[PDB]
């Protein structure tokens, strides 16, 4: 602390390093939290994507299975002059169409909330890696002085009152 | 039930309250009348109710103010003016104590106006904001505050009775008040005052 | 200087000693030939269709006679005691006639007080016909607290009468709302399918409206069982809150599909200070805590029970004094997530033993209230009648006992004795007795065998026959030494298992659950519980077993992660 024989000058230099050290431990469990539940969102988010997936992929089985249809029992309801019969597979067909169309949409909205929540996350996730070393660099020079000034007159007890604060 | 039994409850209704507005609602059971307004709103035949109102209600408004303007506009304008204006007024409180659980169950339904407001809102629009009687109306109170600023004394409950009216209509506060009697009033007391300064400091002193 | 209330309760009383003798009648009403000569004056205050009758001053307002139609004569007599008296005769049998005599009325106080009225007598068996009831007489009120009734209970009223005869309106709300409680879409077709042959005549052009309610392109959970089960385990729970956390809302999958199987644990510890007594359930599937609401407003040291129809029930407790005793009895709601007020108990309740048997719900002790009297109190309660009834009490009375339910017999154990009640007898049969003698215990039923485990606690396991009438030891439950492990047999998977909170010597409390052999008398490690999650519950904490809605409960994720 540039060598001030005044003492308590000393300590109160101690006091400002108690404070950058413990606003970066908030700070420091606060990006600790943020990377847990940015780790369960994308979890919670590839298990609705491959979901999404495997939707799209028994609906394409519907589609084709529509297509088995028109060769198994259609010979019974196309050729009679009818057209409310046929509903059960040709009315299930266009908005089966349509399902495929919004969930394609839905799937987007997915993919864009994706890019976007990783984006938020690793504009933070860089100030974890620029932080990291600056707090171990803080840390490492609190160190240092804990094997200087601590020894002087301070207490244990006045440390802890100056890390309370 | 039946589509022809509240058809002719509907029509009840209808010369019921058509009798109501000719002003002689004295000796006529009509204790019946609201029984009936409430079965038929009660099958949910409201739309219809409200709408065949509103419908009957204009056109007795229709009626009315063309005979007015063909000519109660001349004799005593203002006079027959508020005379149709409470006679409107008492009708339609009538009206609303008989068809007051419509604007209890069905009113906040459909977010529509309930039979007061809307009986306003047409005396507003139909008989008031119509075009031969505002000009002459907006020309007569100009013409009224223009002789009253120059002595000539003039009857204060006409005009105060046509502001009030005019205020009500608003049915929000005097709204309709300043685009219908403020805008050219501001005006004309604007004009009238540059005039009167203009012959007032041209041959007189300060004191 | 206002109005005076000593002055207010005697001109009304006065008034109604005028009314019985007759003075001062200026009006009668003439309802299906019955006469009720009344005051003008005080029908206009209490009724405001009076008061526009009479206002009016027309022949009707003239006449002393005037014919009221459509008005019963017993309703209208209750309308004008109410209008001299202030007091309401609101029974089951004439609310909905009441309600219909005062909305043609327009009585701002009759029709209040019918409604709220209403609203709380709504069960399993009147839903369907109430709500056709809010909807003839638009009462947005009662028609919403209708309709989710029937979304939680449509799969057992879509068979009574008052279904079929729903109207066209009716139906396409209820078949489009997402909160149908289904666990299958079959249920919902032929629900659809009942209606459109009860009367074919007059709704064979609906046939299009109907089809097009019914998801038959949704696929919800027939697609999971299609591709496989491969996931993490157990998590098709995580799909179930994500499929209906993004979806077009008509291939939704409905809020019965949404269900699932959790460990509810009511007046638990908090993490951050706040209520002592937090209620928290969790998911062992989806691996997940859901915060769960208390509209009990600091209740503390209730009990809890859960009925085979799923669902959720507390009652007695006790409440801060402004700590007193109180006859508290609350309904959870698994879709609102609320605590709707029930009626309450006869006697005031600690804890009381509360347990389901064929469809009725009995409170067993409960802090004795009156040694002299008795000490043994106990009351069922009929959930269509909503009313309680006093039983025969236990034959001694006994402290911090527990309650189970085997083949519809009521089963009490106490220190080292069991007694079964009969509903059937009502009387009190004394069984085989415990060869150890423990409180505080915990007590679980599967299957024919009665579990009573824990108690001092022990890690020592009773399986007790009801075929046999026979106590006897099977084994120990698998714990470390000079450990303290509060724990709670719990029965889930359709197989007992015990939720054992161990907190040792210098160590923090470690959650875990056991799954037990049957067949080879043995302890199996089914899965422990993360201690990323569900942080410490303390010991009085109370757990039952139910289902909720994963898709709509709560969501505090909090629990920080990843510390030391």
């Amino acid at each position: 602390v540039v060598k001030e024989d005044n003492i308590e000058a000393v300590g109160k230099k101690l006091h400002e390093y108690n404070t950058q050290f413990q606003e970066k431990s908030r700070e420091y469990d606060r990006l600790y939290e943020e990377y847990t539940r940015t780790s369960q969102e994308i979890q919670m988010k590839r298990t609705a994507i491959e979901a999404f997936n495997e939707t799209i992929k028994i609906f394409e089985e519907q589609c084709q299975t529509q297509e088995r249809y028109s060769k198994e029992y259609i010979e019974k309801f196309k050729r009679e002059g009818n057209e409310k019969e046929i509903q059960r597979i040709m009315h299930n067909y266009d908005k089966l169409k349509s399902r495929i169309s919004e969930i394609i949409d839905s799937r987007r909205r997915l993919e864009e909330d994706l890019k976007k929540q990783a984006a938020e996350y690793r504009e933070i996730d860089k100030r974890m890696n620029s932080i990291k070393p600056d707090l171990i660099q803080l840390r490492k020079t609190r160190d240092q002085y804990l094997m200087w000034l601590t020894q002087k007159g301070v207490r244990q007890k006045k440390l802890n009152e100056w890390l309370g604060n | 039930m039946d589509e022809k039994y509240v058809n002719s409850i509907w029509d009840l209704l209808k010369n019921a309250i058509q009798e109501i507005q000719r002003k002689n609602n004295s000796g006529l059971s009509f204790e019946e009348l609201y029984r009936n307004a409430y079965t038929m709103v009660l099958h949910k035949h409201g739309e219809k109710l409200y709408t065949g109102l509103r419908e009957v209600v204009t056109e007795h408004l229709i009626n009315k103010v063309r005979e007015d303007v063909l000519n109660s506009l001349n004799n005593n304008f203002l006079q027959t003016l508020n005379q149709a204006w409470n006679d409107h007024q008492t009708a339609m409180v009538m009206i609303r104590d008989i068809l007051m659980y419509m604007d209890r169950v069905y009113v906040q339904q459909n977010n529509v106006e309930n039979v007061y407001n809307l009986g306003l809102i047409i005396f507003r629009d139909q008989v008031v904001r119509y075009g031969c009687i505002r000009d002459h109306l907006r020309q007569t109170l100009l013409d009224m505050i223009a002789r009253e600023r120059k002595g000539e004394v003039v009857d204060r409950g006409a005009i105060r009775n046509a502001c009030q009216m005019l205020m009500i209509l608003g049915l929000e506060g005097r709204s309709v008040y300043e685009e219908d009697f403020e805008a050219p009033f501001l005006e004309m007391s604007a004009e009238f005052f540059q005039m009167e300064s203009q012959k007032f400091l041209a041959e007189n002193s300060a004191s | 200087r206002q109005i005076n209330t000593e002055y207010a309760v005697s001109l009304l009383e006065q008034l109604k000693l005028f009314y019985e003798q007759q003075l001062f009648t200026d009006i009668v009403l003439i309802v299906e030939g019955t006469e009720f000569p009344c005051h003008k004056m005080v029908l206009a205050t209490c009724s405001s269709y009076f008061r526009a009758m009479f206002m009016s001053g027309l022949s009707e307002s003239k006449q002393t006679h005037v014919h009221l139609r459509n008005v019963d004569a017993a309703t209208l007599q209750i309308i004008i005691t109410y209008a001299y008296t202030g007091n309401l005769a609101m029974n089951d049998s004439t609310v909905e006639q009441l309600y219909e005599t005062a909305c043609f009325l327009q009585v701002e106080d009759v029709l209040q007080r019918c409604r709220e009225y209403l609203i709380k007598k709504i069960n399993a068996e009147n839903c369907v016909r109430l709500l056709s009831f809010a909807d003839l007489f638009s009462c947005e009120e009662l028609k919403q607290s209708a309709k989710r009734m029937v979304e939680h209970k449509f799969t057992a009223v879509y068979h009574q009468d008052a279904f079929m005869q729903l109207s066209h309106d009716l139906l396409i709300d209820i078949l489009s709302s997402d909160n149908l409680n289904v666990e299958k879409e079959e249920t919902v077709r032929e629900a659809a399918m009942l209606w459109l042959e009860y009367n074919t005549e007059s709704r064979s052009q609906y046939l299009s409206s109907v089809l097009s309610q019914i998801r038959i392109d949704a696929l919800s959970e027939v697609t999971q069982r299609a591709w496989f089960q491969g996931l993490p385990p157990n998590d098709k729970s995580v799909v179930v809150q994500g499929l209906y956390k993004d979806m077009p809302k008509f291939f939704k999958p409905r809020l019965g599909m949404t269900k699932e199987e959790m460990m509810i644990f009511i007046e638990a510890s908090s993490e951050n200070p706040c209520s002592l007594y937090s209620s928290v359930c969790y998911s062992p599937q989806a691996e997940k805590v859901y915060k769960l609401c208390s509209p009990p407003a600091d209740l503390h040291k209730v009990g809890t029970v859960v009925t085979p129809d799923n669902d959720i029930y507390i009652a007695g407790g006790q409440v801060p004094l402004k700590f007193r005793t109180v006859n508290c009895f609350y309904w959870f709601d698994a879709q609102q997530n609320t605590w709707f007020p029930k009626t309450p108990m006869l006697f005031v309740r600690i804890k009381p033993s509360l347990v389901c048997c064929e469809g009725y719900i009995y409170a067993i002790g409960g802090d004795s209230v009156g040694g002299e009297l008795n000490r043994r109190t106990v009351e069922r309660y009929d959930t269509e009648k909503d009313e309680w009834t006093m039983v025969s009490p236990l034959p001694c009375a006994w402290q911090w006992s527990a309650a189970v339910v085997v083949h519809d017999c009521i089963y009490v154990m106490t220190l080292n004795l069991m007694y079964c009640y009969f509903p059937r007898s009502d009387s009190w049969v004394e069984m085989a007795m415990r060869q150890t003698s423990r409180s505080f215990a915990s007590a679980a039923a599967f299957g024919d065998k009665i579990f009573y485990i824990g108690g001092l606690s022990s890690v020592t396991v009773e399986i007790y026959d009801v075929n046999k009438n026979e106590w006897k030891m099977a084994a120990n439950i698998p714990a470390k030494r000079y450990s303290d492990p509060c724990v709670r047999a719990v029965v889930i998977s359709n197989s007992l298992c015990v939720f054992m909170r161990e907190t040792h010597l210098n160590e923090r409390a470690k959650y875990v659950t056991y799954q037990y052999d049957l067949e080879l008398d043995r302890w199996s490690l089914r899965q422990h519980i993360s201690e990323r999650v569900l942080w410490d519950l303390g010991r009085d904490f109370r757990c039952t077993v139910g289902k909720l809605y994963p898709s709509c409960l709560e969501e505090s994720p909090w629990k920080p992660p990843t510390y030391l």
